[PDB]
């Protein structure tokens, strides 16, 4: 009788049909990524739009149940996840303009290419050409060319598309009774209707600013040391007090700083830990890499990969006849089908990525008992953080000794510890100002706190002051530099990376203290720690059936994103940098320019 | 003193749908269940009321072997006193149950590429099923009170859904052929015995 039971019956039918339609979608897309044939891309597209038309029809049917008269917040979260009609709440004229805008932007990204003025014939796509250029060049000018030319040839095409796109996204958002599209996005972090654990869509903005406040000291110290090394590598192109140029950050935008290790390594003669040769010498194969990742997970208390994972996974690149996209990827096809697609090499890096993807698989296995609509990360940042902590605690020298892969006479020391930690900080800390600043610019643009006539003017300001990075060339209002990045021009929200980084070190410190680990947080190896296993699984098993604040409290005993565990993890490196910085300026002044001479 | 065709009951070409769950009435035979127990080819063999060891020479009037295919995850619902879709709306086991549940994976027979959709389970019902009652009804389940007049639409559904049984399914989503035995009690002579 009651409307509650109408919603219940509706979801009970939707789940049992959406399951199989999504499974067909998934098998078709898998068979594609495994064996690229035009037969297969066609089967893929067919099943894809079948399931998409189904969920549009179901969204229509679902909006016939007002959110008012429902109390069960499980039922209400499912009805809300479905009822979110999206572009279908627009007039089909406007939805058409929207989707041609979106596809035009995606293709201007993917098919974009930059050409040298010396030769109108030969020129380069982004990956691998320009990505490898920016990742490996030690030359100032050629990196500058890759950077500025990719921004001036692909971004300027996306600028007006991005303006029209933000207009129609704001209208689609205000037509869904959100305030803006940025608000639509932060709706991923909203909790309503649970006393004490709720969260509003501006509380996220203030929380992220607050945690970034405490991260500013560590990042300033690391930024100062990295600037010191980079000037001992780029004598005339970096100032001791100014900000870091954007093209010299190891890739096209500066998102991660990994590629600066060979320039910032503290002990440039003490060796890294690179254990590929120990896998070579002992007849380790892909089966061995993944058997060791599986065993590392059973050590902590999580179950092992199921037989279907062994049968159906593409674990090695399968020859020259059949083609496949070798992006390491974990697959939940639904219906109990968990697989991995990864062209495995015999390398330390792939050895670790095995643990990462297996952690993705373990998160997927954890919440697969939830209702279909609630089979996801507790919020948009939990999956990848769960994946990353396993890579951490599997790259530990004591872990490499416990598995016969390093000699017990290996000497851990100040040298190896500061090496590992500075590499880690290049990858993990150098991305937090970037991620925070990008999503802040996007939010401010969707809310309208930046008129389009000042779009770029605000971008490169939030760079100079939040990330300590300056653009190497003046960028007027025709660029849309933000969209030269994938996630912007491809309509993906970004703050997942900030929240994920912070959550991963919160989880890490929590699981390490549950491990009774003594000594610095980096040496922590949660293997053989069933306590870390229970503490991680108590959050894993939830999915988005609970407010992400509650699940976060299930692991870290705090109700909200916190940055004390991250600073704790980087404490040894923190004080080493403080010793290295005695007679150098920590912090940057946002006035110096690469191009104002 | 002949043998009851236990093979076909376990070996039939394609099984029946759980909503119209097939029933065999096994009578007047010799039946040593020892081989079925220790066949070690069944992934689940749970006897409720008397353990599989002794039932070889406890003497029954007449036994029913219900058979169907469900998902693996659903096998637990075939247990006296459970809840869920398969337990409430397709096949309900009474808590005073006596016979056993014999589930074995059939990812190779009952599943096939592109999915084997021949099996159906009833997803909705205006009331729970009684023990052992079979509902084959096909009348559009009315979620509200707005009449539907025998055609699907909004708030009215077809109460029969199909399993999609591919061979790449997980062990819980894999077609599990389930044979349930419930033994009877009567003062008429016990005829299934030995
Ligand atoms: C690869 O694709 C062809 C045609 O698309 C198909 O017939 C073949 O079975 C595929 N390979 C495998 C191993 O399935
Ligand atoms: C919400 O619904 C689920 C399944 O529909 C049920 O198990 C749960 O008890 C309900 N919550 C409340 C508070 O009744
Ligand atoms: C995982 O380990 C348990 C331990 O007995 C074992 O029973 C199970 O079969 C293992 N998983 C697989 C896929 O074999
Ligand atoms: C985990 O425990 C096993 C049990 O013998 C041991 O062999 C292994 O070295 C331990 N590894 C770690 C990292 O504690
Ligand atoms: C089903 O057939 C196999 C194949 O011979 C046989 O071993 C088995 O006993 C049969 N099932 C039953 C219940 O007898
Ligand atoms: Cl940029
Ligand atoms: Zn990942």
């Amino acid at each position: 009788s009651t409307i509650e039971e109408q919603a219940k019956t509706f979801l009970d039918k939707f789940n049992h049909e959406a399951e199989d339609l999504f499974y067909q979608s998934s098998l078709a897309s898998w068979n594609y990524n495994t064996n690229i044939t035009e037969e297969n891309v066609q089967n893929m597209n067919n099943a894809g739009d079948k399931w998409s038309a189904f969920l549009k029809e179901q969204s229509t049917l679902a909006q016939m149940y007002p959110l008012q008269e429902i109390q069960n917040l499980t039922v209400k979260l499912q009805l809300q996840a479905l009822q979110q009609n999206g572009s279908s709440v627009l007039s089909e004229d406007k939805s058409k303009r929207l989707n041609t805008i979106l596809n035009t932007m995606s293709t201007i990204y993917s098919t974009g290419k930059v050409c040298n003025p010396d030769n109108p014939q030969e020129c380069l796509l982004l990956e691998p050409g320009l990505n490898e250029i920016m990742a490996n060049s030690l030359d100032y000018n050629e990196r500058l060319w890759a950077w500025e030319s990719w921004r001036s040839e692909v971004g300027k095409q996306l600028r007006p598309l991005y303006e029209e796109y933000v207009v129609l996204k704001n209208e689609m958002a205000r037509a869904n009774h959100y305030e803006d599209y940025g608000d639509y996005w932060r709706g991923d972090y909203e909790v309503n209707g649970v006393d004490g654990y709720d969260y509003s869509r501006g509380q996220l903005i203030e929380d992220v600013e607050h945690t970034f406040e405490e991260i500013k000291p560590l990042y300033e110290h690391l930024h100062a040391y990295v600037r010191a090394k980079l000037m001992n590598a780029y004598p005339s192109y970096i100032s001791p007090i100014g900000c870091l140029p954007a093209h010299l950050l190891g890739d096209m935008w500066g998102r991660f700083w990994t590629n600066l290790y060979s320039l910032t390594v503290p002990f440039g003669q003490k060796p890294n830990i690179d254990v590929t040769d120990a896998m070579v010498d002992q007849a380790w194969d892909a089966q061995r890499i993944f058997k060791e990742a599986e065993k590392f997970f059973v050590s902590v208390g999580l179950p092992n990969m199921t037989q279907g994972f062994w049968e159906n996974s593409m674990l090695t690149d399968p020859g020259n006849v059949q083609k496949a996209v070798c992006h390491p990827t974990a697959w939940d096809l639904g219906k109990g089908d968990f697989r991995i697609l990864m062209c495995t090499k015999v390398t330390m890096d792939d050895f670790l990525t095995a643990h990462h993807e297996m952690g993705h698989i373990q998160y997927d296995m954890a919440y697969a008992a939830q209702p279909f609509l609630l089979r996801n990360g507790a919020n948009e940042g939990f999956h990848e953080a769960v994946g990353e902590i396993m890579s951490l605690s599997a790259a530990t020298p004591k872990h490499l000794k416990s598995i016969g892969l390093l000699s017990p006479d290996f000497q851990e020391d100040n040298e190896t510890e500061i090496n590992f930690l500075l590499k880690q900080a290049l990858t993990i800390v150098g991305t937090l100002p970037f991620t925070y600043m990008l999503e802040k610019w996007r939010w401010m643009v969707f809310k309208g706190e930046i008129p389009k006539d000042q779009w770029m003017k605000k971008w490169w300001e939030m760079k100079r002051e939040i990330v300590g990075v300056v653009e190497p060339v003046p960028h007027d209002e025709t660029y849309c530099d933000p969209a030269s990045l994938f996630h912007v021009s491809n309509d993906y929200s970004f703050i997942r990376y900030y929240t994920r980084t912070l959550y991963q070190f919160q989880f890490q410190e929590a699981l390490c203290q549950a491990a009774k680990h003594e000594g610095p947080l980096h040496k922590c190896d949660i293997s053989n720690s069933t306590e870390a296993g229970q503490k991680l699984f108590n959050m894993l098993r939830l999915g988005k059936s609970e407010p992400w604040t509650l699940a976060l409290e299930n692991v870290v005993g705090a109700k909200n994103m916190n940055v004390r565990p991250l600073l704790n993890y980087f404490e040894p490196l923190f004080t080493w940098l403080k010793d290295q910085n005695k007679n150098s300026f920590v912090g940057w002044s946002t006035d110096w320019s690469p191009y104002a001479d | 003193t002949n043998l009851c065709p236990f093979g076909e009951v376990f070996n039939a070409t394609r099984f029946a749908s759980v909503y119209a769950w097939n029933r065999k009435r096994i009578s007047n035979c010799v039946a040593d269940y020892s081989v079925l127990y220790n066949s070690a080819s069944f992934s689940t063999f749970k006897c409720y009321g008397v353990s599989p060891t002794k039932l070889n020479d406890l003497c029954f009037t007449n036994v029913y072997a219900d058979s169907f295919v469900i998902r693996g995850d659903e096998v637990r619902q075939i247990a006296p006193g459970q809840t869920g879709k398969i337990a409430d709306y397709n096949y309900k086991l009474p808590d005073d149950f006596t016979g056993c549940v014999i589930a074995w994976n059939s990812n190779n027979l009952d599943s096939k590429v592109e999915g084997n959709y021949n099996y159906l389970y009833r997803l909705f019902r205006k009331s729970n099923l009684k023990p052992f009652e079979r509902d084959i009804s096909t009348e559009i389940y009315q979620a509200g009170s707005t009449p539907c007049n025998g055609v699907e639409g909004f708030n009215c559904y077809f109460p029969l859904q199909s399993y999609g049984f591919q061979p790449t399914n997980g062990v819980g989503y894999q077609p599990y052929r389930v044979v349930v035995l419930s033994f009877e009690l009567l003062h008429a002579p016990a005829t299934v015995c030995g």
